[PDB]
């Protein structure tokens, strides 16, 4: 477990960083397309006797999942696809996800790495550990206020993107 | 019994394939009309299981008298196909259908 | 049902999810000398 | 290649969207799934199974389970979205012949 | 009735219940 | 296995004579066999006497004779005690 | 078509007279399915004479039976080299038994 | 291998049996290696607080899934019409037909309806809405992580407790007696005072506004003022409509007897008083045991001196003290026979004097809780013989138990055993010969002559209670009787119009059938009492196996020799006890389901005249009652209750799964798995693959252990399947 790099590790920090940075990435496009109407069909409700009893959600009126939800949904899955290719067979290049039972942990950064500005693991750290507060404080200041949290992004970015 | 355990092992494994595809069929029949999915069950009227092999030679013996045993006046059995033998308002013997329920009854 | 969001996203992942992983680490740790 | 290649036929004609027409994809999806179940069997097979040794040119070596497992995965994603592809495109396996009478 | 907002009051409890067994159960165990 | 406690105070009061000796009577292990006979005379007459005043019972009944009643299962410990406290020399 | 099949009547002590059911021909009696009546009628038996002379037969052929074994063990008992003659006893019921019974039957 | 960290023997097993035993191990924590008292009882202390949190996050589950996903606010309003619903459904394996006919509750979403009756006593203590439901779901959630940490906690150093503290029975039977029992029936009784009388008065009180809102005009001057009448004065009228002020009385505290008029349960203020009296009683007997301040009584004292000195019990209670305290397992006994029989009295008195508004109209819930409960009361009861048999295998000592009451029974053993085979046989040959009897004389076409004795002991019993049906006329059933005078002005009105009233099912008629039926009952109890009592006495020893306590509690056999040692150990007599008890619960539940179904038809002559002989039990009360639940769904159709109609079938299915470990043994079942063993090593592209453990078959011990899971689990899903869907499809 922790000599494999999971737990409270710095490879854990790192990956859940890249992913929380991609997080806020996919959040503001969803905004993004959301307000924009780009997503085809958004309201059309699915129906059971296309798509099977996995559409059903029991809701007040349709009982289906959205088409943008599900949309949303396949675009997760994409990238989860992905994520399971890259952790079973990753590039020679890449960093891993497991770690061997014999290997040399990255020292913590402790409050914050060294000022290594550029495509360098200081700078990917340090905006990791920035989107992953960042998820934090949209998230709480979702659900204080009842703001969903396109339209919390949308007012926290000034409404630039609708 | 120099191979006893070929053979043993071999008829073990085409049981647990027969048990599995013989009475796993009627379980999930049951299952699939008990979650009022009746055009996912095993029958004539959903995924069919024919007979095909038992209802060719069927066939084969309706279609005996006169061909493969031309000095036969009648079919062997009419339950092979053919009239509704009766006697006294009672059936004595009339044709015995085979269809997807004889099908997995015959595999169990 | 207010949010009915909730049983299609919780019953495939308590269900599948927490089984699997659950099997999975129970096996490596019982195999595991 | 050849085991996610064929993994992919089942699902289309006997799963529970076989009916609709989005068949293919829920039976190409559903062999996705089964991909990857059976490669989290293959990983922890070989987690269970296997000593950290040198050697990685065996089958039967963490390091050559490994890769293995790795191999299997594409292979297997591969070969699913080949049939996918060939399923999609030729309606002669979409009614597995019948196409022709 | 219930909203959204019970609810996950409900289940950050329940993750507090979670984390708690977890440590009884490490305890537990030794 | 590991030593079982008790109060403080506790004796050892297995008997395998006429009667047991004073100490299971505890506190009243000083009293004389004719204090506890009388007592519990004393005891049956009073506790039957409340009883029957409250044997037709209303939703008010009398505190005292309610109290009083007690001393009816008091007289079996207390001639009890006077025989164990007549065959105890006392 | 129309008379059940009935060889067994009870004697009444508790109540059983009750299983000497209606089975028609004017008969109360216990139903029977062995098959016996259309094995009687297959064989051209019309009167219950001739079912009493076929009784007679089967017990003379029981007596006979206890009698010859009594005989072949206690008094005539074949060796062992009679016992392994699997062809001359394959070819005698084959022949005999087989054959000739059906040849007997056929008559 | 490092799994069974417990047990060296078993980590060291390299076949599968390592991963069963260390499963079927792994809380029996006196058996594992280098295990001291002090860390036993330490981590039973934390063990049992993880017990108590898992039952309360149950009933808070109980409790959410209720206040999101049912008709609580529906069902308040309008009790005797409207379903009440347990849980959603949402399963993907559903077309759409059951989605429609698992539609019900008035709600748009499949649903399953509640039949363990938490709405009734719910709504009787005083809950009306959804947000109370829910407040107290986490509330229960809050203490359950409260009781986690308490286990975390007393388990940390210098936090853990001594043998010492473990092993005060004073201190814990004072605390327990007048704190657990007498503070929390006196709490209770406050809250059904302060509570769920104004509630189902019609008045709100909540923790907004119960401090200002008196439970009683009058205050508590009443009750402070000696005049504790006043609290019973103005009661509920006959006209009161529950939940409103309508007809509503200002009482706190009645013995008024019987049932309210419309709810047809028992009267608030009567479980008010109650349990306020009860709390007093054991608050009382709270303050028995001398803790710290010299006045009190020493356990010790009191078992050592209650020897009779005409000497017949020997030694009396000498060592019965340091044997209950040194052996968990005695205590364990103590403990699970006393809850079993109580749960028991919970069965029988829930039915015969329900407690809850509009519950004893829900004939599935009653047939359920009663099922529920006795089925509980015999896995308790076969646990308390069990685990004294354990008891004596592991923790009696003969030399500290000298002429004790333990050691004779040891003593005369035999004399025990031989009388409850005597009398185990006498019940169940005439018994059964009564039945057989009116079997063939029913089938003969002569039920005149069949032998119906009347059960008029059970009968005097209730006149004795004033049931006038009988003409007895003895006890509360006669006009002029003491009895009948002497609680005349309290309770007699109430009860008698309760127990005269046949609305009810407070002492239900009883005829030949009923005679019939307990004494097949007394059977089949006295006969599971045989197997257990017979195998806690001969666990130490017998003629055939005279050092079987040398072996343990659980052994598969010692050999063919000897004749043949098959289930010689006393978990073997648990094992085959576990069959009787199945059988005696479900003679038992037959009875009541079939006796309650015929009760609520209208149509208990079906009974009277079925129930002697088991033709009538065949064919009136299982074939007729099967045919709802067997046409759950069929060729035409499915409907809600082809759930049960799966259950059913699946329970017939595990059962008979369960007689494939108890018919075919081991030898047979691991020669198959060596040419097994032979087929995978010899296969190409499989023979890559490797085990890790070796495949053997299934021990003896864990074999009779696996059938008689899996036969349990069909005999409980079976008849569940069974009685709900029979009464639903029935009545509902
Ligand atoms: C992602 C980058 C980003 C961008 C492009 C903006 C841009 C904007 N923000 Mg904003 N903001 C950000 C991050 C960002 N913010 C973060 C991380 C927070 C903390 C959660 C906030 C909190 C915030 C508040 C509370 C408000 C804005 C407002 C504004 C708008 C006018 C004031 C201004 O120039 O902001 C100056 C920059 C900042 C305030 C933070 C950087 C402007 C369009 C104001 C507005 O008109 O919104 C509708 C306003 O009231 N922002
Ligand atoms: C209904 C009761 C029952 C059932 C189901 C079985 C089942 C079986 N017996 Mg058995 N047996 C029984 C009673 C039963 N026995 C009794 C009473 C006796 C007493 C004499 C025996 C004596 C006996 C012997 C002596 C032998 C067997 C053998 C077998 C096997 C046959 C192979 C087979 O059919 O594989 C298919 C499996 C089944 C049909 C079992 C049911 C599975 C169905 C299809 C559903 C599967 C669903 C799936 C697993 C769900 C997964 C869910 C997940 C959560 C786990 C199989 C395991 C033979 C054997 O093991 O060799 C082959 C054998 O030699 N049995
Ligand atoms: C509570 C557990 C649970 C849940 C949530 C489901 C859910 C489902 N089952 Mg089911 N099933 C279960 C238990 C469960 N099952 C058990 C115990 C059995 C044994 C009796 C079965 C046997 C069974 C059969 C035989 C079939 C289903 C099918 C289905 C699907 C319904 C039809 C549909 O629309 O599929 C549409 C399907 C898709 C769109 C494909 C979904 C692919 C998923 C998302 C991939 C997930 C990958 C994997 C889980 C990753 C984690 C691995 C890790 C755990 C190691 C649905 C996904 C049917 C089906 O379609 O299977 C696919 C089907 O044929 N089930
Ligand atoms: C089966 C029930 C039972 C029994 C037999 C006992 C028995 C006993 N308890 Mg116990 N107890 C019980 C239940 C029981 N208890 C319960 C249920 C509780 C708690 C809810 C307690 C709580 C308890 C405490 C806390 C204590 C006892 C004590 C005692 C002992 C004191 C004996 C005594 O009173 O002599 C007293 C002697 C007399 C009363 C004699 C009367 C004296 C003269 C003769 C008076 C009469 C004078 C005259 C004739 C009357 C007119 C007077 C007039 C002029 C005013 C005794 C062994 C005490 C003890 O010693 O502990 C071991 C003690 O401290 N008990
Ligand atoms: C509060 C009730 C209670 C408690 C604390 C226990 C506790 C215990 N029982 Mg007991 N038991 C009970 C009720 C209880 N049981 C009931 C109701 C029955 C009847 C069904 C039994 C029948 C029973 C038997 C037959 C045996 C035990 C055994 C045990 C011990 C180990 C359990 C084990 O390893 O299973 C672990 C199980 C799991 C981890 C699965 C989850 C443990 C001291 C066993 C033992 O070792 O005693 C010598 C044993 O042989 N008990
Ligand atoms: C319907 C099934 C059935 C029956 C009738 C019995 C009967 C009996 N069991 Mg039993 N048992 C069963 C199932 C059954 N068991 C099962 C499934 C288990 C689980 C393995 C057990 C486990 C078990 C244990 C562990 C014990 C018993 C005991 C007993 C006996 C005492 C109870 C009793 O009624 O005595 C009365 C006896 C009977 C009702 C038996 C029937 C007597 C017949 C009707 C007399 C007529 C005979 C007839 C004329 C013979 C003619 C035959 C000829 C024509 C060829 C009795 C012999 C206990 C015992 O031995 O107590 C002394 C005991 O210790 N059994
Ligand atoms: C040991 C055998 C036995 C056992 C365990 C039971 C058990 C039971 N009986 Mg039953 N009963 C028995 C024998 C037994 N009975 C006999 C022999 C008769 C006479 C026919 C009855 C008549 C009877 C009636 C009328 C009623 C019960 C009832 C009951 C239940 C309540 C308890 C009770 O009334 O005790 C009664 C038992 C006894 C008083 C004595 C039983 C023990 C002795 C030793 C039996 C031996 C009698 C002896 C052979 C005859 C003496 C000779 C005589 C011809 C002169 C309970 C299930 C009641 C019921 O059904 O409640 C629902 C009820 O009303 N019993
Ligand atoms: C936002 C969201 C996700 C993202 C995400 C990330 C991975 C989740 C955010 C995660 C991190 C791990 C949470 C940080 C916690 C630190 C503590 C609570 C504060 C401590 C001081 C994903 C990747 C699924 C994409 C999704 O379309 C959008
Ligand atoms: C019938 C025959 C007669 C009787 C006897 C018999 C032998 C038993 C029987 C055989 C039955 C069986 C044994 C027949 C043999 C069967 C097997 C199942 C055939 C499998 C073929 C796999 C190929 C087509 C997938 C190839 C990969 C393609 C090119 C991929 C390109 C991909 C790569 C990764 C790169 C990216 C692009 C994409 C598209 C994603
Ligand atoms: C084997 C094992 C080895 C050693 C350890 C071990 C656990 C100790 C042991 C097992 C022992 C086993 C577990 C024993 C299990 C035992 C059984 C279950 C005990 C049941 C007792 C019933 C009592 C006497 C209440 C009776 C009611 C009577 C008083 C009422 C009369 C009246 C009331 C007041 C009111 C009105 C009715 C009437 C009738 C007028
Ligand atoms: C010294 C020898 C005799 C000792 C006797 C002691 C008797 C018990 C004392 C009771 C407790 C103290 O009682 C004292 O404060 C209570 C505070 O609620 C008062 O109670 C008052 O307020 C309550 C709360 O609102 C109301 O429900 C009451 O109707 C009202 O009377 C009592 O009227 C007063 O007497």
């Amino acid at each position: 477990f922790g000599g494999r790099g999971l737990g409270v590790t710095v490879n854990a920090e790192r990956w859940n960083g890249r992913h929380a940075m991609f997080g806020i990435f996919a959040m503001v496009m969803t905004s993004y397309m959301k307000g924009h109407g780009l997503i085809p069909d958004a309201d059309k409700i699915l129906d059971v006797a296309q798509w099977g009893s996995l559409a059903s959600v029991w809701d007040g009126a349709g009982n289906g999942i959205s088409n943008e939800r599900a949309i949303i949904l396949i675009a997760h899955v994409h990238v989860l696809v992905v994520s399971v290719i890259a952790a079973v067979a990753p590039f020679g290049f890449q960093d891993t996800l497991v770690k061997e039972k014999g290997y040399t942990p990255e020292a913590p950064a402790g409050l914050i790495p060294p000022f290594k500005t550029g495509l360098t693991p200081e700078a990917e750290l340090i905006n990791g550990r920035l989107a992953m507060l960042g998820i934090i404080s949209i998230v709480t200041a979702s659900v204080f206020t009842g703001t969903p949290v396109v339209d919390t992004i949308n007012l926290g970015m000034g409404k630039i993107l609708y | 019994i120099r191979h006893r355990d070929a053979i043993i092992s071999h008829l073990n494994w085409i049981c647990i394939f027969l048990g599995f595809h013989s009475f796993g069929l009627y379980i999930h029949n049951d299952t699939m009309r008990a979650l009022g999915r009746t055009q996912d069950m095993f029958s004539d009227t959903a995924i069919q299981l024919k007979p095909v092999f038992a209802q060719w030679v069927q066939s084969i013996h309706t279609l005996a008298p006169g061909n493969t045993t031309p000095n036969a006046l009648a079919t062997a059995s009419y339950a092979f196909g053919g009239d509704v033998v009766a006697v006294g308002n009672k059936v004595a013997m009339m044709p015995i259908s085979l269809g997807t329920a004889d099908f997995m009854v015959h595999h169990i | 049902m207010t949010a009915a969001y909730l049983p299609s996203i919780l019953v495939p992942i308590i269900g599948l999810i927490f089984p699997g992983l659950v099997m999975a680490f129970a096996f490596i740790y019982i195999e595991q000398d | 290649l050849t085991h996610g290649y064929f993994l992919v036929g089942p699902f289309y004609k006997l799963g529970p969207l076989r009916n609709s027409d989005v068949a293919l994809l829920s039976g190409f999806f559903s062999a996705l799934g089964l991909i990857i179940i059976l490669v989290a069997c293959l990983t922890i097979y070989g987690v269970v199974s296997f000593e950290e040794t040198e050697a990685k040119d065996q089958l039967q070596t963490a390091k050559g389970w490994r890769q293995f497992t790795s191999g299997w995965l594409v292979g297997s994603v591969g070969g699913a979205s080949f049939a996918y592809i060939l399923i999609s495109n030729i309606p002669f396996l979409q009614t597995a012949g019948m196409s022709m009478l | 009735m219930i909203s959204d907002t019970q609810i996950f009051i409900a289940l950050i409890l329940a993750l507090v219940s979670l984390v708690l067994a977890i440590r009884l159960g490490r305890a537990l165990y030794q | 296995y590991s030593p079982v406690p008790s109060p403080e105070g506790t004796k050892e009061v297995y008997w395998e004579t006429k009667a047991p000796s004073s100490d299971v009577l505890g506190i009243g292990a000083g009293v004389s066999s004719g204090n506890f006979a009388a007592s519990s005379v004393v005891a049956l007459m009073i506790g039957g006497f409340c009883t029957g005043q409250v044997i037709p019972l209303t939703s008010d009944p009398n505190p005292l004779f309610l109290i009083g009643s007690f001393l009816l299962p008091y007289s079996w410990a207390l001639h009890v005690a006077a025989w164990i406290q007549k065959n105890n020399g006392k | 078509t129309a008379v059940k099949p009935s060889a067994q009547v009870v004697w009444p002590i508790v109540g059983q007279e009750i299983l000497n059911g209606d089975v028609g021909g004017g008969f109360q009696g216990v139903q029977v399915t062995s098959g016996f009546f259309q094995i009687w009628r297959a064989s051209g038996i019309t009167s219950e004479v001739e079912l009493y002379w076929c009784a007679l037969a089967g017990l003379l052929m029981s007596g006979l039976m206890i009698f010859a074994g009594w005989f072949h063990y206690h008094k005539a008992a074949p060796k062992l080299e009679w016992f392994q003659n699997a062809e001359s006893m394959l070819n005698h019921h084959l022949s005999g038994l087989l054959g000739l019974g059906c040849l007997s039957w056929a008559g | 291998t490092k799994f069974p960290k417990f047990s060296q023997a078993l980590a060291q097993d390299p076949a599968t049996r390592r991963i069963w035993y260390g499963l079927a191990t792994a809380h029996d924590l006196e058996s594992h290696d280098g295990m001291t008292e002090e860390n036993l009882y330490q981590k039973i202390f934390a063990s049992h607080f993880g017990h108590l949190a898992v039952i309360f996050l149950w009933t808070s589950g109980n409790l959410f899934h209720l206040a999101w996903q049912g008709n609580f606010e529906q069902w308040v309003l309008n009790p005797l019409k409207v379903k009440p619903i347990a849980h959603a459904i949402w399963d993907p394996h559903f077309g759409q037909p059951a989605v429609k006919a698992f539609t019900k509750g008035g709600v748009s979403y499949p649903v399953n309806i509640a039949t363990s009756g938490v709405y009734h006593w719910w709504y009787t203590i005083g809950m009306r809405s959804n947000t109370d439901l829910y407040a107290g779901s986490l509330f229960l959630l809050f203490l359950a992580g409260v009781f986690l940490f308490a286990g975390w906690l007393h388990l940390q150093p210098k936090f853990r407790p001594g043998l010492s503290w473990f092993k005060n029975n004073e201190s814990r039977l004072n605390h327990h007696l007048s704190g657990l029992f007498g503070f929390s029936s006196l709490a209770w009784s406050a809250h059904l005072i302060h509570v769920a009388i104004p509630e189902a008065r019609g008045q709100h009180v909540g923790w907004d506004n119960f401090t200002k809102v008196a439970p009683h005009p009058a205050g508590l001057q009443p009750f402070f003022s000696g005049n504790w009448g006043v609290y019973a004065a103005a009661p509920d009228t006959t006209n009161h409509i529950f939940g409103t002020s309508e007809g509503a009385g200002t009482a706190i505290l009645t013995f008024l007897g019987g049932f309210h008029p419309q709810t047809q349960a028992l009267w608030l203020t009567d479980i008010a008083h109650h349990h306020l009296a009860i709390g007093v009683v054991f608050i009382f007997a709270g303050h028995m045991y001398r803790t710290n301040w010299g006045i009190g009584h020493s356990l010790k004292e009191i078992l050592d001196a209650h020897r009779p000195p005409g000497g017949r019990l020997g030694a009396g209670h000498k060592g019965i003290f340091e044997t209950l305290t040194n052996s968990l397992h005695f205590q364990l006994g103590l403990a699970l026979a006393s809850l079993g029989v109580i749960t028991s009295l919970v069965a029988q008195h829930m039915y015969a004097l329900p407690s809850y508004a509009f519950i004893a109209k829900d004939y599935v819930t009653q047939s359920a809780l009663y099922t529920h409960h006795q089925y509980i009361a015999g896995f308790l009861m076969v646990g308390a013989f069990a685990h004294g048999a354990i008891f004596f295998v592991r923790d009696y000592d003969p030399e500290q138990n000298k002429n004790n009451v333990l050691a004779r029974i040891l003593d005369h053993k035999e004399a025990i055993i031989s009388h409850l085979s005597w009398v185990s046989l006498f019940l169940g040959f005439h018994t059964l010969g009564i039945y057989v009897h009116n079997d063939v004389v029913v089938a003969f076409g002569t039920p005149e002559k069949q032998i119906l004795v009347e059960p008029v002991f059970a009968q005097w019993i209730q006149a004795s209670s004033g049931k006038a049906l009988y003409g007895f006329d003895v006890f509360l059933s006669s006009s002029n009787s003491v009895a009948t005078n002497a609680s005349s002005n309290i309770w007699l009105p109430g009860w008698l119009e309760a127990i005269n009233s046949g609305k009810n099912s407070l002492f239900l008629p009883i005829g030949p059938g009923d005679f019939l039926i307990h004494h097949a009952i007394a059977l089949a109890l006295h006969t599971t009492t045989l197997i257990l009592v017979k195998g806690a006495l001969d666990a130490r020893g017998s003629k055939l196996m005279p050092d079987k306590k040398d072996f343990g509690y659980s052994f598969p056999c010692d050999g063919p020799g000897r004749g043949g040692t098959c289930d010689i150990s006393a978990w073997d007599a648990f094992y085959l006890s576990m069959f009787w008890m199945l059988n005696t619960i479900g003679w038992v539940t037959f009875y009541w389901h079939w006796k309650h179904v015929t009760i609520w038809q209208g149509n208990a002559g079906q009974f009277n005249e079925s129930s002697t002989y088991i033709m009538g039990w065949l064919r009136d009360y299982l074939w007729l009652n099967s045919s709802p639940l067997i046409n759950g769904y069929n060729p035409f159709g499915m409907n809600s209750l082809s759930v049960w109609s799966w259950m059913f079938l699946f329970g017939h299915l595990i059962w008979a799964t369960g007689f494939m470990f108890l018919i075919s043994w081991r030898g047979y079942w691991q020669e198959l798995i060596e040419t097994l063993v032979w087929a995978h090593e010899r296969t190409p592209l499989a023979n890559l693959v490797r085990w890790k453990d070796k495949p053997v078959a299934l021990s003896i011990v864990q074999a009779r252990l696996v059938g008689l899971i899996h036969f349990t689990a069909g005999y409980i899903f079976t008849y569940a399947a069974f009685v709900i869907a029979s009464t639903t499809g029935k009545f509902g």
